[PDB]
C-alpha cells in the first residue's frame, strides 16, 4: 500500500464495487422455455436487479450502477490529484480536471436506477416476444476460478 | 401599495335572479329600482370565489394573480402551471399531479397578496345611515367596503342577514398619529378583509420591519463601511413614519453569496471581471 | 400466424398483426 | 430518452448512442 | 517557484535533493505546482549542508 | 495547510449516497488562475510615487464620497432577502411534492402526487422561481444553478475548502428563519379546510340512478353516503379494470380486487386510476348498468375540480348526457372535471320535473355557496342558504372582541385591519451626506 | 425519463404492439419442426454408415 498506492486501491476498488451478477424470471411457466446453461425458465442479468419503486430521492442514488459511478470518479480524482501527476500537469489544470471530473458525478441521470428497476421488467418482458429466446451463461464477476 | 379593501375572495354571483314583472311581482327586490348598489350580491346562486385582488385600487400590481372562474364555468386553467401541458388535453385537469398544481397556484395566491395595506382619507360620514363614523371614502367601493350601512327597503334573505349588523363595527376604531398635523402611522379600521389575506399581509409588513434599523444604526452603517473615513450624524428629531427595508442579516448575505457563485461559472472567463472590476475601482480611488 | 386483432382498451385503437431471415410459421396445415 | 441537455452544459461551466443499446441486448 | 527559479539556475555547483521521480532540480520551476513536491531541503533548510 | 481546493456544492451530498467520499467528489472546485508579469510587478511597486503633502485620511474621504451617495450598498441586502425566501419557497415546494423529502411540514398531503421525477422537480422548482421573478420582477437570476445537476430534490447549499493535510473546513449555509414560507404554510393549512372556494372537491364521487322530483343537492348530500369501500357486499375493483364475457345467456362479469370475477349489478368501487384505463369498459358495460338502477359505482378520486350546471327544476332534465361528456373526455392523461347538476332555487312554490340525476358527492363540498336568493323574500323550492353568520362575526357576532379570528378552519370576510401610512425615505433624507 | 412517466401506462402501451407480433407461436412452431427434421436427418445418416 505504500511502494503502490493508487494501484492497490484501484485493485480492491474494482473488487468492491463491482456488482454483483443477478437472476430473475421471463416467460410464462405454461410455456416452456429455451435456455440451456441457465435454469429453465429465467435469465441471468449483469446487475443486481430489485422491483420498480416509486421513483423517489432514495432509488435513483441507491443503484449499483450510481454507487460504480461514484465511486470510480472519486477514485480517479484522487489519481489527477497525486504527486505523480505534476509532472505535465500544472496547479491550474488539476482544479479544472477535478472540477471536470467530479461535474460527472453530480449529474442527475436516470440509466443508473433504469438498469437496475425498469430495465429487467423490459428485457423479460421482450425475451418472450422476440423469436430466438436468449442463449445464455451464467455471468461470473471477479471470480478466478 | 394597496389603497383598496384588501380582499381576494368576492362575493360572485352565477345565476341571476328572476327579473319577473308580468307574473308574479313584488316576490323579487333588486336594488336597482332605488339607485343603490347592493353590498352583497343579487342572484338565485351567489357564491363565494377566488378572484386575487378584485378590489385593489392604488398599485400597478403585483405582476401574477389567480382569478379562479366561478364552478359554472371550466376552472382548471389554474391547475395545470406545472407537469400538465403538452400531455393533456385542454378541456382536462391532471389528478396524478393534483398536489404540485394547487401548491403552486397557492405561491400565486400568497405572492400577488404581499403588498403593504395602505390607509386612504378617512371622511366622517354626514349622513345618516351612521351618523359620524369616520369610514374610508374612496371609486364606488362604498357599497362592497361596509355592508353594515346600506338603506334596507324590504325584507330579502340580504336585509334578513344585514339586518342583524352592529351599528359601532363600520370605520375606524382607533388612530395613532404621532405628531399633529402631520400624517397618522397606522388607523385600525374595519372593513371587508377576510382573515387569510390579512395574514399574509401582516406578515409581509413583519418581514419589512425585519430588514429595517432605526437611524442611529444605519448612520453607524454608513460610516463603518466607509471604514470611519467620512462620518455623518443623523440630526436628533423625531420622524414619525420612515421605513427603509434596506438591511439583510448576516446569514441572509451569506447564502446570497454562495448563491452568486453556484450560478457563475468555474473557469477562468467568469472569476476574471469580478476581478477587474475592483481593479477598476481600485486604480480610480488610489493616491498612488 | 395465430392472431388477428387485440383491440386495445385505454385508447380504443386496434393493434393488428402482421445476413439473416425472416422467420415464418411452417406450413403445417394442408 | 437519453439526452446530453445537462452532461454538456455541466462540463461547459469548465471549460446516436447504440453502442449502449447494443450492450444491454448483449445481455 | 521561487525557490527552484534560483536551484534550477545554479544546477551544477549546488545540488539539492527533490522529493519524487519525474521531478529533478533542473526541471523547469513552473511546474512545482503540488504540495508534494516541495524540496525537503526548502522545508527545512537544515538539511542542505 | 496549502488550500489546494475551494468547493461549492449544490447538492446536499447525505440524501445521496455521499457521506463518505473525499471533498473533491462531492462538491465543485473552482479552477481559476490568471496569469501576472513579474517585471509588470516588480516595476510597479519598486516606483510608486504619490502627491507630496499628501494627507490620505482626506484623500480617501474626497474619493470615497461618491460611492456612498444613496443605496448603492442597499441593493445587495434587499437582493439576498429574496434570494433567501425564493431558496425556501422552493425547497419546501418541491419537498412538499414528494414522500418526506425533508423536515417540511406537510399539510395537503391529502392531495395526491404520483409523478416524483426529477424532471417534475425541476418544473416545481423554475415555476417557483418564475413567480419570484415575477412578483418581484428581480432580472438577475436567482437559484437558476440549483437545476444545474438535474435534481432539485437534494437542493442544499454548502461551502468548502480542503487544505494539504486533509484538514478540510466544512461549514454549511442553511437558509435563513424565513417569513413568506410561514405565510405559505397558512395559506396551505387553511386550503383543506376550505379547497371550495378554490373549486376543488373533498370525498368521492356516487353515480346511482336517482329519478327525483323534489330538491336535489348534490354538493350537500343529506343523510349518509350508499356505501363505503369495505363494506358489506361492496366490491373493489381489479387495477386492470377487465371484464370476462360469458357466453350464451349468462351475463358479463367484472375482475374485482383480486382475480375473482364478480357480477357487474350490485356495488362497485372504482378508483380514479382504473377509470383513466378503462372507459371504454366502462361506458359499454358497467354504465348501461347504473342507468338501469341495477349497479351503483363510487367513482373514488382522492380530490377533484368539479363544475356546476345549474339548470330550472320546472323543465325535465338527465343527467345521463352531460355524464356520457364526461365519461368520453376520460384518457389515461386526466380527467375533465366532475359535472354535478344543481337545480336554480326558486322564489315560488312551483311544480317540478321528474328529473334523472347521477352524480352527487360524498363528503359535503357545498362550501363556497352563498344565499341562494339574496334580492327574495324567501326561497320555496330549492336549498336555501341563508347569508351563514360564521364567516361574518364582525359583523353580527355581539361578543366579538376585535382582533380574533378562525384561521385554520373558516375564513372571516369582516375583519378589523391595521392601514400603515409609511414614508419611505432615500439615504439622503435621512443623513446629510455631503 | 419524460416529464409525465407512470411506469405501468408507458408499459402497457408500447408491449401491446410487441404481442400483437406472433412471434411467440411461430418460434414454437419452428421448434417441433426441428424436432421431426432432426431424426430423420440424424437416422437418415446413421443408416447409411
Amino acid at each position: 500500500p505504500q511502494q503502490a498506492p493508487l494501484l492497490r486501491a484501484f485493485a480492491e476498488h474494482i473488487r468492491a464495487n463491482w456488482p454483483q451478477p443477478s437472476e430473475f424470471g421471463y416467460g410464462s411457466t405454461l410455456q416452456g422455455s429455451a435456455n440451456l446453461f441457465i435454469p429453465s425458465n429465467r435469465m441471468v442479468y449483469p446487475w443486481p436487479n430489485q422491483p420498480l419503486p416509486r421513483l423517489t430521492v432514495a432509488p435513483t442514488y441507491d443503484s449499483a450502477m450510481s454507487n460504480w459511478i461514484s465511486t470510480t470518479i472519486a477514485f480517479f480524482i484522487r489519481v489527477v490529484n497525486s504527486v505523480n501527476m505534476t509532472a505535465t500537469v500544472n496547479d491550474l489544470t488539476r482544479r479544472t480536471m477535478t472540477g471536470v471530473m467530479t461535474a460527472m458525478r453530480q449529474v442527475k441521470t436516470m440509466t443508473p436506477f433504469y438498469i437496475q428497476h425498469m430495465c429487467p421488467t423490459e428485457l423479460s418482458v421482450l425475451a418472450s416476444v422476440t423469436v430466438t429466446p436468449p442463449f445464455q451463461v451464467p455471468f461470473t464477476r471477479l471470480v478466478q476460478n | 401599495e394597496d389603497t383598496g379593501l384588501c380582499t381576494s375572495f368576492m362575493l360572485l354571483d352565477n345565476i341571476p335572479s328572476a327579473h319577473l314583472t308580468k307574473e308574479l311581482i313584488g316576490f323579487t327586490w333588486f336594488m336597482q329600482m332605488y339607485q343603490m348598489t347592493p353590498p352583497l350580491p343579487e342572484g338565485a346562486v351567489n357564491r363565494i370565489v377566488c378572484m386575487t385582488n378584485w378590489a385593489s385600487l392604488g398599485d400597478e400590481g403585483r405582476g401574477l394573480e389567480v382569478r379562479l372562474p366561478p364552478p359554472t364555468d371550466s376552472s382548471v386553467h389554474a391547475y395545470k402551471t406545472v407537469l400538465s401541458r403538452g400531455y393533456i388535453d385542454n378541456a382536462q385537469f391532471n389528478p396524478l399531479a393534483l398536489r404540485s398544481n394547487v401548491l403552486l397556484m397557492l405561491l400565486q395566491f400568497t405572492l400577488s397578496n404581499l403588498k403593504i395595506n395602505k390607509s386612504s382619507t378617512f371622511t366622517s360620514d354626514v349622513t345618516t345611515i351612521t351618523s359620524g363614523r369616520m369610514i374610508r371614502a374612496f371609486p364606488e367601493l362604498l357599497a362592497l367596503a361596509y355592508p353594515g350601512r346600506a338603506v334596507l327597503p324590504t325584507q330579502t334573505k340580504n336585509a334578513q342577514f344585514l339586518s342583524t349588523a352592529i351599528a359601532d363595527r363600520i370605520g375606524r376604531l382607533d388612530r395613532a398619529n404621532l405628531i399633529g398635523g402631520e400624517v397618522s402611522a397606522m388607523v385600525e379600521c374595519m372593513e371587508l378583509c377576510d382573515a387569510l389575506t390579512l395574514h399574509i399581509r401582516e406578515t409581509y409588513i413583519m418581514l419589512l420591519r425585519s430588514m429595517h434599523q432605526d437611524p442611529t444604526q444605519i448612520v453607524q452603517i454608513v460610516n463603518e463601511c466607509a471604514n470611519n473615513l467620512l462620518n455623518s450624524t443623523i440630526p436628533i428629531s423625531l420622524r414619525p413614519t420612515i421605513l427603509c427595508p434596506w438591511f439583510a442579516s448576516s446569514e441572509d448575505l451569506r447564502l446570497q453569496q454562495v448563491m452568486h457563485l453556484v450560478n457563475i461559472s468555474s473557469n477562468t472567463a467568469a472569476a476574471l471581471p469580478l476581478v477587474e472590476a475592483l481593479s477598476t475601482l481600485l486604480r480610480s480611488v488610489t493616491p498612488l | 400466424n395465430a392472431i388477428r386483432s387485440f383491440l386495445t382498451a385505454w385508447d380504443d385503437i386496434r393493434i393488428l398483426s402482421p445476413d439473416s431471415a425472416v422467420a415464418n410459421g411452417p406450413e403445417l396445415i394442408i | 430518452v437519453l439526452d446530453p441537455t445537462v452532461l454538456t452544459n455541466a462540463i461547459t461551466t469548465i471549460s446516436d448512442y447504440a453502442a449502449f443499446w447494443k450492450c444491454i441486448a448483449s445481455w | 517557484k521561487v525557490f527552484m527559479a534560483l536551484a534550477n539556475l545554479l544546477a551544477q555547483p549546488e545540488p539539492i535533493a527533490i522529493g519524487v521521480p519525474g521531478m529533478h532540480q533542473t526541471t523547469p520551476a513552473s511546474q512545482f505546482s503540488h504540495p508534494g513536491v516541495w524540496p525537503p531541503g526548502f522545508l527545512n533548510p537544515q538539511l542542505i549542508n | 495547510d496549502v488550500i489546494t481546493n475551494v468547493l461549492v456544492a449544490r447538492v446536499d451530498p447525505a440524501q445521496r449516497g455521499d457521506a463518505a467520499v473525499d471533498i473533491r467528489a462531492t462538491h465543485a472546485t473552482f479552477a481559476a488562475a490568471l496569469p501576472v508579469d513579474p517585471a509588470a510587478i516588480v516595476v510597479a511597486m519598486l516606483c510608486g510615487q504619490t502627491e507630496t503633502n499628501l494627507i490620505p485620511s482626506h484623500h480617501y474621504g474626497k474619493a470615497f464620497a461618491p460611492l456612498f451617495a444613496s443605496n448603492a450598498m442597499f441593493t445587495r441586502n434587499q437582493r439576498a432577502v429574496i434570494t433567501r425566501e425564493a431558496f425556501v419557497c422552493a425547497r419546501s415546494a418541491v419537498a412538499q411534492c414528494q414522500d418526506a423529502g425533508f423536515l417540511v411540514p406537510r399539510p395537503l398531503d391529502a392531495l395526491r402526487q404520483f409523478d416524483v421525477t426529477s424532471a417534475a422537480a425541476a418544473e416545481i422548482m423554475h415555476a417557483v422561481n418564475d413567480a419570484f421573478k415575477t412578483a418581484f420582477d428581480l432580472d438577475g437570476a436567482l437559484l437558476d444553478g440549483l437545476a444545474l445537476y438535474g435534481d432539485p430534490r437534494i437542493a442544499d447549499l454548502s461551502a468548502a475548502y480542503l487544505q494539504y493535510g486533509g484538514n478540510v473546513v466544512r461549514e454549511h449555509v442553511p437558509p435563513g428563519p424565513s417569513h413568506i414560507h410561514r405565510a405559505l404554510q397558512q395559506v396551505e393549512s387553511t386550503f383543506m379546510a376550505e379547497m371550495n372556494l378554490f373549486n376543488v372537491a373533498r370525498g368521492n364521487l356516487y353515480l346511482v340512478q336517482t329519478a327525483t322530483n323534489g330538491n336535489w343537492s348534490p354538493m350537500a348530500p343529506v343523510a349518509a353516503p350508499p356505501f363505503v369501500r369495505g363494506g358489506p357486499n361492496v366490491r373493489v375493483v381489479g387495477r386492470f379494470g377487465t371484464i370476462v364475457p360469458r357466453p350464451n345467456g349468462l351475463e358479463p362479469q367484472l375482475i374485482d380486487d383480486g382475480n375473482v370475477p364478480r357480477d357487474i349489478a350490485g356495488d362497485w368501487v372504482y378508483p380514479s386510476d382504473v377509470l383513466q384505463v378503462s372507459v371504454a369498459v366502462f361506458r359499454d358495460y358497467v354504465w348501461p348498468m347504473v342507468k338501469a338502477g341495477r349497479t351503483r359505482v363510487l367513482v373514488e378520486l382522492g380530490h377533484y375540480v368539479y363544475t356546476l350546471h345549474y339548470y330550472d327544476p320546472q323543465i325535465s332534465l338527465d343527467e345521463a348526457p352531460i355524464l356520457e361528456e364526461w365519461l368520453s373526455k376520460i384518457n389515461p392523461a386526466g380527467i375533465p372535471p366532475v359535472p354535478f347538476c344543481i337545480p336554480i332555487p326558486q322564489v315560488y312554490p312551483c311544480i317540478t320535473a321528474r328529473r334523472v340525476h347521477y352524480a352527487f358527492t360524498s363528503e359535503n363540498n357545498n362550501d363556497s355557496l352563498f344565499s341562494t336568493n339574496a334580492a327574495s323574500i324567501d326561497t320555496a323550492f330549492g336549498e336555501n342558504a341563508a347569508v351563514s353568520p360564521l364567516r361574518w362575526p364582525g359583523l353580527v357576532d355581539p361578543n366579538y372582541r376585535v382582533g380574533t379570528n378562525d384561521l385554520p378552519n373558516r375564513i372571516t370576510l369582516y375583519n378589523s385591519l391595521y392601514r400603515y401610512n409609511f414614508t419611505y425615505p432615500t439615504l439622503d433624507g435621512i443623513m446629510y451626506v455631503r
